């Protein structure tokens, strides 16, 4: 219900790549989807621009904390995905790029 | 997957 613009519950890894790389999206475009690798957790997919490869999509595991919370690196955890998204929109803080706009469809 |  009423997903955030960045939340694509059931979108696969490959369809996330497909849509992020399509027209209307650009560097920093991103989404969060259920993980296809770790049942019960989420994956972050973000478009980046590499000197060598050109446009690419990179994926990060979002780890769950027992009894609530999320992280990408243990160095910093969050009580929710809103806080995680805000943090990595404000600073890359180790990611390949800052989160910019949710995937446009 | 990428890592930080």
């Amino acid at each position: 219900l009423e997903p955030e613009p960045w939340f694509f519950k059931n979108l696969s890894r490959k369809d996330a790549e497909r849509q992020l790389l399509a027209p209307g999206n650009t560097h920093g475009s991103f989404l969060i989807r259920e993980s296809e690798s770790t049942a019960g957790s989420f994956s972050l997919s973000v478009r980046d621009f590499d000197q060598n490869q050109g446009e690419v999509v990179k994926h990060y595991k979002i780890r769950n904390l027992d009894n609530g919370g999320f992280y990408i690196s243990p160095r910093i955890t969050f009580p929710g995905l809103h806080e995680l998204v805000r943090h990595y929109t404000n600073a890359s803080d180790g990611l390949c790029t800052r989160l910019s706009r949710p995937c446009q469809t | 997957y990428e890592e930080i």
